[PDB]
């Protein structure tokens, strides 16, 4: 569990993966592909590129569509609990 | 192919 105070445009990282758009063949997980410099994620350390996301305010992300994961990450107040 | 800024 990595805690983050979301910033102006977001958590400060990008994602790929999800059912229908398998980042890795046969895998629907959501993976962190980029960490924006100076974003909240970066500054706070705990998360890095390549990490598999598990949950957001324990909405499990194990196997959901890419868009569901996006929304799940947009609709979580300034306070956020990660994986 | 979808990669998104969050």
């Amino acid at each position: 569990e990595i805690k983050l105070i979301k910033g102006p445009k977001g958590l400060g990282f990008s994602i790929a993966g999800g059912v229908g758009n398998q980042h890795i063949p046969g895998d629907n997980s959501i993976y962190v592909t980029k960490i924006i410099e100076g974003g909240a994620a970066h500054k706070d350390g705990k998360l890095q590129i390549g990490d598999k996301l598990l949950a957001v305010n324990s909405v499990c992300l194990e196997e959901v569509t890419h868009e569901e994961a996006v929304t799940a990450l947009k609709n979580t107040s300034d306070f956020v609990y990660l994986k | 192919r979808r990669e998104t800024q969050v």
